[PDB]
Parts: structure tokens; C-alpha cells; sequence
């Protein structure tokens, strides 16, 4: 799961 | 009469008021008196800076967590790189305190605002679970910027606990008016990622928000897709400006930028909506934002008009938010009718695609059943196919009404050889329309190659309710 | 003053009224007034022969459905082997018509009853999506005598649209009091098959049912499980009575057995408890058959009591179910709390399975948390893991007051390599218990063979209310 | 999906 | 005068020697002075009774180890159901001891015997790569009663260390003949198994040995394919005798069964044909078994006679074993010529399978290149495909001199959606053929069912020689 | 007294000769009569412009073959851009024709030179296979300067078949004494790549060689890894000399750079070797490029000794190729002992690996088996695990005495998740070395995130020889 | 691995 | 396969  | 914030940085915030009328028009809500009060948001994401200075006068331990960490303190990990700053980023956006001399002001600057640490290590299914499901009876809105990896190679979603806290938010969280989860579509616009392959934003229990900049241009991350339901302003080329918000290390900076910085700008907006009707239930808001949202002034090439009337783009949803317009309507708004879901199967024996596949089927639309629909809300295109180069695919669904929804376009970098086993694509362009006629399913090799495979599956949901 | 049937075969329903005092005790159900007026209960089966003289006179084609062929018409195929007579063997059960002087009676023989032909065909997740959440609003209860292959070898359970009905059956059936679905736990007993391998009795949503002899024994068919909840009378050995109900081809059959004749008795029993409490929800009819469940006259060799002081068997569950006292405690009974989802991640690093493996972790129980649990309802043990010779495996749970519940016994013809994929064991067992205290799971090799393998994700799920 |  | 074993059981080894004549003809072999002397045999399994009474004698220490615990001592850990009496049944057949009065004796009694433990735990390819290449050159012969699960479901064979152990065994063991590796293959029969699925088998390293019951039958347990090259007799119905030897505990079994049985008696007869001739090359060997091979007696409904006049059956193979031919052959036996791999890319281009779905292809066989092959020896046809339902698909391979080797059966109870990839699907059938001319490849579905899939890579490898004199 | 070659570019080719003693010392080899006579080179390229007037004397069409095409014909593909010119300028440098006034000359000018066509097309397994297995009798040597993308983000070797070419020619090419295959270890540098990612290089098969600019400093296109064994010059910055060679329409180049005229270069001074000792094995000629390698004049930041007294660097392997002390050693060289495996498994219960894990084991090295070891060769360290950020990841192998070996170096640009499945990372560091006692592996997360996943496999396989 |  |  990557933030944005 | 009413006085906007005196905040040093507020003048930069130029989505939230501008001399052109080019912003999220929140000065008009927080007139009528709509700032946040008594409304709770929470940030999913790698922490909060609680004791930040802008940040302190609204934090809310009862909308805090840290899951990676199972303790109550969401404060987020330091380090040289700022790498876990992106929850402080987000709250500011949403909630930084007004009127006291530091940074600017979030579009809900009398909300409490807390954070939820979640994504600094391993996030398992149940941390996002927990996450998802924290305090459903006080948090009324969850702001999560973050989903798979936006290589536009990835196709991922949430798994069994999630998908079941999404659910159970929806259905039970404030008192049964359901959580409010808004989502960040995605930062892989230079990969040509679709947001449609994020479980996250394609979920209906979740309102996907895209972003637009200064100039009104689709920014150069901005992933298109069907699923997405309405756009903020945010970071664009090196001549426009970014957002400006509560940093790491009680700092303030004038350079946030992505997705990730217009879900909380969303998430503030729906705070002022529900301070202004707290009776909307996770549904009645999807509707504000489709009936209120604007197209005026974003720069696409695919604005297309829907059977309704409303124009849409699979890189802005139904358009940029209007707080003004959302609060006004949320006054005189009636909750709507029960949840209808009517699945169809449009064909269990397979199909060759080959080149280009078509798939048309007449649909009554649950006709004679308890969940017949005639309005719709959300549409689920189920599909499972094999195929040996994936993002060679391109496909489409078009309404009885004639809206043409772009499924899943072109991923040059997806070369996956699996296929989709039953994906939920979902659109958001036919809201309102009639789903009785015929439907058509449209998946082209978009490439020369000789590519080949076979849909196997194709389900139909619709979701809506019948007047 | 009330007046027992008059049918030809009721005496014959040994189940029912016997001078052995050893049966359902619906006769004292009757006399208090409740025989099923106003309930509505679906078969999900092979279909209904709705001109049945001893159905006719219940049939309700609004709780009917032919999904096979998507048409409103429940009829059976008829085959030279009356293949599809186990819809109709069912509804008998549930709602015969009494007085008539045509075989026997149902136990709510002033139910409406319908049926939903959908096991005669493919058995998609669409149609058992379709099946389940079938006029959530008019059907309150919902019975289903199907599953997984009883091989012993099998590891199935409902796939996403249909998870996705029995989730919102459960939320939004019968006007949010959620729709009951009772379910038969198998019949792989020969081979040793184990319910917490089928995902649909192994569900928190559905009330699953094990059989016992006429004389009081485990069936030759049965399957032991922890997630079965009671228990009701049914076919047994040779010198045992069986099932007496209507068969296809306007019929009448004494001869009715396994699980499959269980469930319908168990839906019938569940459709008097709700005429005598309209407002009981899908919990409060769970917390029902928990309470008033008796275990005496049941011989096994497991009963076991758990930390509230009650009996329990994975044999049976609670035990057999009794009409009167479901119907006695029914009017009296006050709605559950709101139910409280905690979630904990027991491991921490990936353990060696090995020959024997015993993981055992201290709970809080989301203590200071919303989610706080001080009496549990549903536990799920969800497993990931790998191994060589899945069936060699045997799993256990123990509950900190010391329930020691099987999530899976030896299943000796069960060679799978494929282990499980966050597989939710679920255990009944420790019902009303505080789940705070020391956890403790168990898995073992059952065999000399020198297995290997090893368990990488624990997470135990627990259901249940705060005072 | 095998009938009981 | 040739004196035949005193042994109390030997009369019940129907299969050594039989008063019908329908036997391996060992008897043949050991009245001309063959018995395994100088031979070493070594069983890879659950392990060795070193000390049985009908084994200590012929024991070999050198031949032994235990890889499960990493220990020298291959000794079978003992329980109740007595799992681990495979290796020493199997040992028995090889080379239980001769004239000891006690159970029988092996086919190669004279012979030394050793047992490699490594099957009573997690059999990794680390530990098939140990088993395989233990002792290269002390060990002649390596017999294995073991393979990928016979649930008519799988598709699997050797990894990367277990691959390597076999081409390093078969260029360097025996001082470079080559390491002889003699394969059970299986006993998936009642789920219509097929062998070219066992990756053991299948491989061209190994002499894949079937079964064949006393009556001269296809054994229930029989799994047919392409990659078998003999027949050795075993275990058949309730009506037919079955293998007599040593089992644990220091008994005696008259009950052995399944292909387990076969090739441990293949290679005690390899074991003879070594001793009259150290220096055949594992290539050698191969060779004379097919040369020799009869399918006399063998009663099969696929018997086919090859572009060689050799006749050939998917049940086995070439035939009977026999060690009186064997033995005879080998003596003076002149070594081939070394051995050519010719590689040809059928199809680039994808390929709809449908239905039904024939490739022809023109091969030169490498004409004018240095792999020019014009006597074939192993032929692969490496296959990557997909398709929905796997056991619905029937493939088969035609020579250029017409001769049909099935490649893959139906099996009904595979439901795989995996496909092949890059599986090498390996036939016998066209040993010594000239590969020149044209190839055909067939795929079908058996089934009614709408199956669908694509056939994206077909490679033929053509191994074999080419007629040359000087 | 041996007279130079007379080529108008010979002076140009500072890396055979040229003063200042800073080259390979080629020039040493030739005076003692060592030129490539009898000697078959072939490079598996894009194909070679047989009819250059630098090339056609030693053209040998027995050593080529177009793979591509199906035909024996290596002939190259013309294009405006002259895209498909790399096989003929690593021709060039390993015989091109001497003293025929024509451009310059290559290492082994005497040797017979030929070239496959292989690369401008569908790279398949079986193209591969064909061509690694292509001649075994005839060419002696093989050289190849490519291989998977050098993005730093792949982890690729060769498959099935190929795998089959590389051990059965080392088995049978040249008469059992094993085909010679020289390769290029890559030109990611800039990407921060790391050659034990290329299952070619990385192979036990290959003599995989590295590049060092004309001032003896790491190009910017190297790669760093364990596997690497020597070196030889090449390109480097702005203001180095690069490659002379031939180069397509019959031209000659002095710009040719990269690894990829390593290669060549090395094949070359193999070929002069052979001539001096034509019955030298596959492994013999691994040990020569082992004990006459010289360090000196090498910069890196990673020299370091090993148990044997020997400097090694991952840059440089054991260092600059001499053909002088090559062809010396060659000539009384007494063939190597039989090559023994050691296999050794040394964990298959799962450990996590988090922040960083260290696994310690003692090895006897098949001490009382037929494959006890006491001299070693290669080492492979056959790692199979999981990680969400594979880059982040960095691999050290430690042996008994003492030498670290890094396996693993982090990738910034390897974002994948897929780990990697019995990746054999092999080192030639500890060459020579005994391996008993106590190996160490290290697995680190360089990076401050919080990175996650498990080793499940670590299988330690040995190659060397008994005592002696 | 089974044995057979 | 790229060229070097
Ligand atoms: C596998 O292998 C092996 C081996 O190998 C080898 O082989 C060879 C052959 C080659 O091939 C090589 O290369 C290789 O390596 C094998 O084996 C082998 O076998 C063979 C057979 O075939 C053999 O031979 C044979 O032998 C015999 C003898 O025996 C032997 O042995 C013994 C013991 O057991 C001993 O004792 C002896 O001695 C011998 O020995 C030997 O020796 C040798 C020398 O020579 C040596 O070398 C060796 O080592 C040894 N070993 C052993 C074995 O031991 C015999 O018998 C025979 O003979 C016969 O025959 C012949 C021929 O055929 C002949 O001859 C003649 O001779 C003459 C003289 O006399 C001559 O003349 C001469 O010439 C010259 C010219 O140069 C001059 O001119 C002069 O002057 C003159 O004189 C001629 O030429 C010749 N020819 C020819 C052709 O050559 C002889 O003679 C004889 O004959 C006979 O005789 C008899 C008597 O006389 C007769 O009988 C009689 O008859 C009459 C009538 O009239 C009557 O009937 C009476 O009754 C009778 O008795 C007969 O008939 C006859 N016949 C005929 C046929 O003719 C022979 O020699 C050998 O030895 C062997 N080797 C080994 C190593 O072992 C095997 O077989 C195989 N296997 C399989 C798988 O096949
Ligand atoms: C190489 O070995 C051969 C034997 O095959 C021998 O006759 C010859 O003299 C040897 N030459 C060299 C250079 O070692
Ligand atoms: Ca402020
Ligand atoms: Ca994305
Ligand atoms: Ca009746
Ligand atoms: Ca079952
Ligand atoms: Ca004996
Ligand atoms: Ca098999
Ligand atoms: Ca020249
Ligand atoms: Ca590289």
C-alpha cells in the first residue's frame, strides 16, 4: 500500500 | 458581517478563496456558518502530529490510533527523509485551527481531527480492518489517502476483513446513517494507471475524489476512470501553485501535492455538509456530490453528457466540489428511498475475444421484483477473463440511455497474463438514469499484437432505488 | 382445549409428539397459540411442487423463485428418479398442512412456505446471491439443505456476491432485524468430513443444524464441527424411525433422512419462536436457540461444559432444540446489545507446524476501545498456513475460562497440499464467555507420517457485547 | 453444491 | 552345473522362475556365471533394514545414507502400520541374499546393496539432489519407487538442484558411463494417471519401468504413457501371485505390490547386464533394454509397431525385460555414438486450440549442422499452453514414419486451469527412426464440454545419432 | 626480435600496448609467439559483417550462424541508425586481421573468428540454447555481451533449454574439455544494477568480466557484484580513450564502449591462452583468470583480501586480465582435480526477515562424503524469499575465513514484490578457500521504511576440489 | 513424494 | 535481452  | 480567517498562509490557500472564482468555494459555507462543528474526521495513514501548532486546538484522541503499533498514540515515526509526513499533511487540509496566527485554515476548521497510524509497517487485511472500523459511533467521516501501488501494472483491492469493515461502516457506523470513507483516486497518471483497478476507490462504499490544477487541468498524476465521483483543486506543472498545509516537525508548507491532498480537501467539504444536515446517510451524500459538483472551468477531452442531463469525466467524476452548493442542498434534503441491488447474469457460457468482443443484453432491471430499479446509483460491470496481455485491454460499458463508461483503458505497463477474476468494475456515470433496456459490454485489443483470451463470466449489478 | 392434528401419519411423526417425552416439544408450542401464522419460510433447494395437496394450501409464490431459470415458477423437474424431490421433502417439514387428513403436519403448519429452485443447474455465486436475497422483506426465514461436496477432502464456502447476500440479509432482511438463514451441516460423516470445512454452516449468519437418532445418537451422517449451534431429530440406523413428510408426485414419504430433513424442522421450530416474538433479530434468535437448547437425552462422547455453565457437543451443538422453551423465553426476550466487532493479530512472526505447534497469546478484548467485549456470541479463528497432508492436521482453540473448541478433527481422506487461506474457523462454543484472558491455538499432526508445514497468519475475530 |  | 537358488521362497518367485516360462529369464543370466558381483545398487526410498537377515549379507555402507537426518545410518524408523517398509522391500528384489535359507533371493544376489533415507520427512530438492547424486562413483545403478502424487491431478517433476543431480549424474557418475537411474512409474492407474505428467518418469535420464500381472496384464494400478521403456512383472488382481521379499521387522513378504516392485527387478536385471559389461554407458543401457525388450505374452489393446518394426505399447513400453537377452547383448556390445541434441521451434505464433487443433511441421532434423541426428533415441515434445479444463485434453505426437506416441491422455479428475509450461511430454516410441520429414502434433478436447485455451510454444527436441562406420 | 603490428590504428589501442605499462599486456604474449593460430572464437550477437576488410581473413563460417533466420548466413541487418553493429565490433576486437594497414588489430589476430545472429529477433529459449550449444567441437570459445535489461529493477537468467546448453557444453564442447563462454557483466551502473540479478553472469559457466576506464577507475556503467571474476579496459568518462574496432559498412570506430568490448577483449586473451595450452578445461581456465589478474592500478573503494591472501573487489573481480602471465601459467598448468558439489541446506523453517536478519551455520563442507570439499570454486547462495520492497534489500555472505561477500547490493529502482525464488547469488570471492566452519548470510533493509517479509530457503551449494 |  |  503506496501513500498518496 | 463574516470574517474570513486572518491566517498568515490563508491567502495562498487559493482553492479555498481566490480574487477568480476558481475554488472549492468554502468562504460561501463557512458564511452560513458551516465550519465543522461538532463533526469528527479521521486520517488512515502514517500518523499524526498531534501537538502540531496548527493542528493541537482540534486533535481528537477519540479519532486516534496506532494500529502498527497497537497503542492509542497515532504520532507519526521520524526521520531525516520527513518520510512519515503524509497523515499531518492531510489532517491540516481538513482541520488546521483558524485564527491563530499559524500556517492557514482547513475547509473545516471546527472539526476535531484525529489520526489513525496504519500504513508505517506491515498493512495486513486487519489493519485495515481496524482501521476502517475505528470508533464508527464518533468518527463521521474517514479520509484515506493511499490504495495499491500505482505502477499501472497492479490490480488490488481490499480482502475479507476489509471489504467486511467497509460493509459494516456503511450499514452501522453513525448510529446506522453510515461511515463516510473518501478515498484519493491515485497518483499513476505518468503510468497510465486506471483507477478502476484499485479496489479502494472502485468500491462503492467509498467516495473516489480526483484532482485538478490550478489552471484547471487534468494534473500529470491523474489516473482516469469510472468509478471516480467528483474532483478538488490540487498540485499541477512547476507554473501552478500546490496546497498549503500543516507539515512535519510543526512546520507549514506551501508544496503538498496529489490525490492525496484532494481527499482531505473533500473530506472538509463533506464535514461542512454534514454539520448542515447531520441526518445524511453515506448514500445521501454521494448524491450531494453528484447533483452539486461542477464541470465549469476543468479542462478534459472527455466531458460527455449522461442520460440525465449531467456532464461527466472519467478524470473529474461529475466535477470540482462546491461547498456552497453542497451545504445549501444538504439544508433542504430528503434521505433517500431504501438500497435496491438487482444482479443479472448477462452470460455464463464463454467468449473468444480475439480482437474485439461485444456483449449486448436487454435488461429489465429486476422488473416484478422487490428490487427493481428504475433510478440508478451505482453499476458493477463483474467481469472474469483470461487474457494474455492485460493492459492490451479496453473496455467499455454503455447504458440503455447511451452513457459510454470506460471501464478499464489501455495500461501499457500491465503485462500480466492473469486476467480478472471477478472485478467489480464500477461507474458512477449513469447515476439517475433508467437501467431498463439494453446494455452493452465493449473489450477491444487496443494493441497489433495477437493477443487472445475469453470473458468467462459477466455479471451485471445494479444498485438504486425505484421512486 | 387445543386439539392435536388429526393427519393420517402425524402419529408417525415420533419427532414431534411422542409419549416418550423425548421429541422437538412443538405440541406445546401449539397449545400456547403458535403454529406459524403470519411467518413466511423459504426452501433454497431443487424446487417445490407448490400443488402438493398437503402444501397447496401454505404455498406462497412470493416467497418462490425459479433461479435455474429465471422465472417465478418453483416447480420441480420431474425425472424418472424424482432426483429433484429434496425441495419438496423440505417444505413438508416446515409447513405441511395440517388437519387435512393428507400425511402428516409441518411443525408451523400455519406458515406460508415457499421455495426457490436453484441447486437444478449451475450453482453460481450470482444465483446463490440471488437465492439468499430472495424478498428479503417477505421471507423471514430462509432454510438450506445444501453445501460443499461432503467428501471429506473439501474446503468451499460462499464466494463474493453471495458473502455479500448473507451480510446484507443479515443488516437489512425483515426491516433491518436481518433475515434468519437456517442450514443443514452435512452429511460427510462416513467420511469424516468436518462443518467448519463448509463455509456456509461455518458462518456467523446462519443458524447450522446437526441431526440425532431416534434414540438419541450421533447419525452415521454427522459431521462435527464447533460451529454448530443445536441440533433436531432425524433419520438413524436401520432400526431407527425417520422423517414423514411430503414427496414428489403429490406423495407422501416416511422415509425422509440426513441433515437435509433437520434444517427444515429447525426452520419450522425458528418460524413459531418468531409468531410469538415478531421483533427478535437474526442475534437474539441465535442467543434463543443457545439458551433453551437441551443436551439431555443426547448420548455423546464430547459434551463438554464451557465457562457460563452450559453443555455443549460438536456432535450437537447446545443440543436439541425445544419449541416450547424457544417460544417460552421468546416473549419475554429483550433485544441484544449492539454487536462488537474485535479484531487481534495473534502472531508475529511465522510459526513451525512441524509435528505440534501451540501458539498461545494474551487478549484484551479491545479493552478502552469501542469495540470492548465482556460476553462473546460468534469466534472465528482465522488460519493461513501451509502443509503437506492437510487432513493429517488437527486444529484447537481454548478460551481463556478454558473452552476447548475443534476447529478441525483428522480428515483421513483429505491429501490436499493447498493448507488454508485465511479460513475463519468458527467456534459457538465459548458463547456468553469474556473473551479477556490468555488464547491459546493447537495444531498438531494426527499421523506418524512425518508432515510439515507452517502457519503464517493467526487472527482471531471476536463477536460479541459490552454491559 | 450437493444436496442433504 | 548351474544349481538355482535353495532358498525356501524361491519356488514362490514366480517372476525369477516359473514353470510356465512366463518370467524375467534371470535363471538364463545366472547359469552364465551373472549374479551382480562387483555391482552396486542403491535404493532411494524411506530407508534400509541393514540388518535383515536376507540383506546384512549383501550390505552396503557405501551405497548407504540418510538424508532425512543427515546421518550415515539409512535404518527405517519403525511404527505401528510399519509406513516405512518400502526401501527394504524394494532392497529385497534387488539383492536379498542367495542360498541363506531364509525368504527368497534378489535378481542380482550377488550384488551389493545400499539405501538412501529420504522420503520420512520433507523431501526438498535439495534432498532428491543429495539422494540422486550420492556416491556417482560408487553406486552404478539408483533405484526409485517414487514420484509426484498418483491422484491423476498433478503435473510435476524434478526442480533446479534435482535437475542438475541428474544430468551431473549421468555425464560424471561411473567414471563418466553415466549414473543408471531406474524409475517406478506409478500407480495412478484407477485415476487414468499418465506417466508423461511425472516429471521423473518423463525425464530421459531415467528407464521408466511399468508393471505387468502374473496373467500377463495390464495391472489396475498401470499408468499408460509415452516415456515407459519395459515391463517388469508385479502384483494384479486377487487371482494373480504377487513379489516375495524381505520386509521389515526381519520378515518376509509374499504381498509386495504396484510399480515398487517392478523397478527394483529392473534394476537387479540391469544390475546383471553391468556385470557382463562395466563400460555401457547409461545411453548403452538404454539401448539394450529396448533392443531386448519382448512384448510377448503381454496382452495390451495399444500394441503398435514403430517405423524400426519394433513393437511398442503405452502400457510397456518395449516389453518384457529380459536378463538372459540383456546379458547376451551386452557382452560384445559396441558404445554409440555420442549422443546429439537437435532443437526445433514448431511454433512461434499462437495457436487456437478449440476442439481440435493439428500442427504439421517439416523437420530437417538438423541436416548439415553437427546435430544432425538420423537415429533417435529420446524425442520431447515441450508443450506451453493454456486451457480452462486440463484433463479434458488428449495430445499426441506422429513421426515422420507414421508412428503415433500419445503424449497425454484424458485424466478426468484433472480440473487444472494452470495449463503446461514448457512441459516436456517424452516418447520412446521412435527410438531409432529417422526424425526427417514431417511432424505432427495433436491436441484434442475428449470432452463435450465448450473447453477452450492456446497452444503458445511447441518445441521439438530431438535427441539421438547419426549412421556413421568410418 | 617480434615486430608489432604495422595497422594505422594499432597506436590507438592503448589498452594492448601502449608505454606507461597500464593495459593488458597482450604485446608480452604475442613475442612469445601466442596470436590465436588454431584457436575458434564466436560472438552471439546481433551477427558480423563477414566481408569487412578487417575481418575476412579470419572469417570462419563454421563458427557462424544466423539463429534468427534459420540460415547459415550471420550477415547483419542494415539499418540508417546501423542498430545492428554490435556483433561485428566485438568481432573486431577479438581477431581482427593484423598488419593488412587496415583499421587496427584484435587480441588473438591469428585466431579464427565467427558470429551468430541471435539477438535481432524473438530472444528465445531455444535461440539461446542454439547458440550457446552451437559448434561445440569447432569453436572453442563463446563470447556474449548481453543479456536481461539493465534497468536495475530485473531479475532474469536463462530457462530451460539454456540452462541444458550451458551445462552440456561445459560437459562436451571441445572434446570434454568445456566450451569456454566469456560474458559481459552489464551495463546498469548508472541504475545502480547489480550483475548477480543476471542469471548469466551470474552463472558458474561464464567467465564474467567488468570494465575499467583508461585511468583504472570504475566506469559509470559498471556493475558491482560477487560473481564477477576479472576485468579488462573499456570506455569511461569524456576525457578517456575508448575501443578500436571494426565496425559496420566496412568501417572502423575508436568509440566502441561499454562491457560489451570487455567481452570480446577477454575472449581474445583466452583464445592466446588456449594456443599455449589447448587442453586447459573450462574450470582450468577460471583458475588462471584467478591466480594472474592484477589489482594494481585498479581504483575502487572495495579492495579487499580474502582467506587466500588474494585481492578481490565487486567491481573488478580479482582484477585486470594479464595475457602474459596467462599464457605463462598456461603452459605448465596441471589440469584440475575433479569437480566436487557440495550441497547444503541450512534453513527450510522460515525466518522472518524485518529490519535484518543474520543467519549463522557451521558447515563441515561434505566432510567423510565423495564430495568433501577443501579448496573452493563457486559459491552459491540459494536464497528463496519474500519482500514488499525487493531493492531495499542488501545480501552479504560471509565465509569461514573471514571474506564478505555482497550478494545482494540495494537497488533504489527494484520496486518489485515478488522476492525471489531459489535465486542462486553466486561469489567467486572465496575462491580457493576452505570452506568448513561457520558461513554467515546477512539480509538487511537499507532503507528507513518499515519493510517487511520472510526467508524461507537458504541452500549453501559448494563447488571445489579435495586436498591438494 | 509418494512411494510406490 | 538487451545488446551490451
Ligand atoms: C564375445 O567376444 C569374445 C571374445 O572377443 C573376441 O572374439 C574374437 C573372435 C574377435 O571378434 C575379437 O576381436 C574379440 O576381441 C568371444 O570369445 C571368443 O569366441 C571364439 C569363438 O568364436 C573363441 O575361438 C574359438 O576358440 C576355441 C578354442 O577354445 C578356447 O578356449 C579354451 C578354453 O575353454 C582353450 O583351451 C583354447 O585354447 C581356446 O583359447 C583361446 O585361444 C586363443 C588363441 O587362438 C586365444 O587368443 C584366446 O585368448 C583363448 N581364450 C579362450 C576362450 O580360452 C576353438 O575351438 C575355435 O577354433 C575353431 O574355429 C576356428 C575358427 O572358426 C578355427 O581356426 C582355424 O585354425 C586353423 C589352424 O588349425 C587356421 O589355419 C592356419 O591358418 C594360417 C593362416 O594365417 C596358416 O595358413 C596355417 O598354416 C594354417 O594352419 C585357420 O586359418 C583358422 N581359421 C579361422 C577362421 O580362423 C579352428 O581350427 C577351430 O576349428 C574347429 O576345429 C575342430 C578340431 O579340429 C573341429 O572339430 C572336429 O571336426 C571334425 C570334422 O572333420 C570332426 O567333426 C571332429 O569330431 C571334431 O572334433 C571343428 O569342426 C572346427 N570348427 C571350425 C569352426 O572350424 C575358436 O578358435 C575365442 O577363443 C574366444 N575368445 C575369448 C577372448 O574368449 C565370445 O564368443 C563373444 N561372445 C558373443 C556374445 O558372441
Ligand atoms: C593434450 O592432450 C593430448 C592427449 O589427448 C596430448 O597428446 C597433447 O600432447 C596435449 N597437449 C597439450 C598442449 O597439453
Ligand atoms: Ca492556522
Ligand atoms: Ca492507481
Ligand atoms: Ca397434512
Ligand atoms: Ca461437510
Ligand atoms: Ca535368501
Ligand atoms: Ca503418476
Ligand atoms: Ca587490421
Ligand atoms: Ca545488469
Amino acid at each position: 500500500r503506496v501513500k498518496r | 458581517v463574516y470574517q474570513e480567517p486572518t491566517d498568515p498562509k490563508f491567502p495562498q490557500q487559493w482553492y479555498l478563496s481566490g480574487v477568480t472564482q476558481r475554488d472549492l468555494n468554502v468562504k460561501e459555507a463557512w458564511a452560513q456558518g458551516f465550519t465543522g462543528h461538532g463533526i469528527v474526521v479521521s486520517i488512515l495513514d502514517d500518523g499524526i502530529e498531534k501537538n502540531h501548532p496548527d493542528l493541537a486546538g482540534n486533535y481528537d484522541p477519540g479519532a486516534s490510533f496506532d494500529v502498527n503499533d497497537q497503542d492509542p498514540d497515532p504520532q507519526p515515526r521520524y526521520t531525516q527523509m520527513n518520510d512519515n509526513r503524509h497523515g499531518t499533511r492531510c489532517a491540516g487540509e481538513v482541520a488546521a485551527v483558524a485564527n491563530n496566527g499559524v500556517c492557514g485554515v482547513g475547509v473545516a476548521y471546527n472539526a476535531r481531527i484525529g489520526g489513525v497510524r496504519m500504513l508505517d509497517g506491515e498493512v495486513t487485511d486487519a489493519v485495515e480492518a481496524r482501521s476502517l472500523g475505528l470508533n464508527p459511533n464518533h468518527i463521521h467521516i474517514y479520509s484515506a489517502s493511499w490504495g495499491p501501488e500505482d505502477d499501472g501494472k497492479t490490480v488490488d483491492g481490499p480482502a475479507r476483513l476489509a471489504e467486511e469493515a467497509f460493509f459494516r461502516g456503511v450499514s452501522q457506523g453513525r448510529g446506522g446513517l453510515g461511515s463516510i470513507f473518501v478515498w484519493a483516486s491515485g497518483n499513476g497518471g505518468r503510468e497510465h494507471d486506471s483507477c478502476n483497478c484499485d479496489g479502494y476507490t472502485n468500491s462503492i462504499y467509498t467516495l473516489s475524489i480526483s484532482s485538478a490544477t490550478q489552471f484547471g487541468n487534468v494534473p500529470w498524476y491523474s489516473e482516469a476512470c469510472s468509478s471516480t465521483l467528483a474532483t478538488t483543486y490540487s498540485s499541477g506543472n512547476q507554473n501552478e501553485k500546490q496546497i498549503v498545509t500543516t507539515d512535519l516537525r510543526q512546520k507549514c508548507t506551501e508544496s503538498h501535492t496529489g490525490t492525496s491532498a484532494s481527499a482531505p480537501l473533500a473530506a472538509g467539504i463533506i464535514a461542512l455538509t454534514l454539520e448542515a444536515n447531520k441526518n445524511l446517510t453515506w448514500r445521501d451524500m454521494q448524491h450531494l456530490v453528484v447533483q452539486t459538483s461542477k464541470p465549469a472551468h476543468l479542462n478534459a477531452d472527455d466531458w460527455a453528457t449522461n442520460g440525465v442531463g449531467r456532464k461527466v469525466s472519467h478524470s473529474y467524476g461529475y466535477g470540482l466540489l462546491d461547498a456552497g452548493a453542497m451545504v445549501a442542498l444538504a439544508q433542504n434534503w430528503t434521505t433517500v428511498a431504501p438500497q435496491r441491488k438487482c444482479i443479472v447474469e448477462i452470460l455464463v457460457e464463454p467468449k473468444d475475444i480475439g480482437k474485439r468482443l461485444e456483449v449486448r443484453k436487454a435488461v429489465t432491471a429486476c422488473l416484478g421484483e422487490p428490487n427493481h430499479i428504475t433510478r440508478l446509483e451505482h453499476v458493477q460491470a463483474r467481469l472474469t477473463l483470461s487474457y494474455n496481455r492485460r493492459g492490451d485491454l479496453a473496455i467499455h460499458l454503455i447504458s440503455p440511455m447511451g452513457t459510454r463508461s470506460t471501464l478499464l483503458a489501455a495500461r501499457p505497463h500491465d503485462y500480466s497474463a492473469d486476467g480478472f477474476n471477478d472485478w467489480a468494475f464500477m461507474t458512477t456515470h449513469s447515476w439517475d438514469e433508467d437501467p431498463a433496456g439494453e446494455w452493452v459490454l465493449e473489450i477491444e485489443n487496443t494493441s497489433e499484437a495477437n493477443n487472445y483470451g475469453t470473458l468467462t463470466k459477466f455479471t451485471l449489478v445494479l444498485y438504486g432505488t425505484a421512486p
